[PDB]
C-alpha cells in the first residue's frame, strides 16, 4: 500500500543529506591536518588527536540522520 | 623553532670542503699583527686538512 512508497522516499533523503554533511565536513577539516601534517611534520600524533576530537563533533548531528534512515527503513517501514 | 621551511645556509651538511674569509692589511708597519692571525688559520686550516677535508681561502 502507499505507506513503504513515501516511508523509503523519507528515508531516502534523510540518509542523502546526510550523506552530503558528513563527507564535506571531514573533507573540509581532514584537508586542514594533512597541510598541518605537511607544514609540521613531528606533531602528526598530536594533530592527530585534535583532528579526532573536532571529528567527533562533525558527525553528531549527521549520526542522529544515519540512525533514524535506518530506524524509518527496517523498523517503520 | 621547529616551523623551519628548507634552505640551504640555515640548514646544516656533511662537511667535505671548507671556506675562510680572511681580512688582511693594506699597509705594513702594523707589527705582529698579521702573522699572529695567519698561523691560527693555518693551524685550523692544518687541522682540517689533516683529516682530508679540503680548504679554501
Amino acid at each position: 500500500n502507499l505507506n513503504m512508497d513515501l516511508l523509503y522516499m523519507a528515508a531516502a533523503v534523510m540518509m542523502g543529506l546526510a550523506a552530503i554533511g558528513a563527507a564535506i565536513g571531514i573533507g573540509i577539516l581532514g584537508g586542514k591536518f594533512l597541510e598541518g601534517a605537511a607544514r609540521q611534520p613531528d606533531l602528526i600524533p598530536l594533530l592527530r588527536t585534535q583532528f579526532f576530537i573536532v571529528m567527533g563533533l562533525v558527525d553528531a548531528i549527521p549520526m542522529i540522520a544515519v540512525g533514524l534512515g535506518l530506524y524509518v527503513m527496517f523498523a517503520v517501514a | 623553532g621547529n616551523l623551519e621551511y628548507k634552505h640551504p645556509y640555515l640548514e646544516d651538511r656533511d662537511v667535505k670542503r671548507v671556506g675562510y674569509l680572511v681580512v688582511s692589511t693594506d699597509r705594513g708597519l702594523a707589527g705582529g699583527l698579521n702573522i699572529n692571525l695567519f698561523k691560527k688559520l693555518l693551524a685550523e686550516m692544518k687541522t682540517w686538512t689533516d683529516k682530508g677535508v679540503q680548504a679554501d681561502l
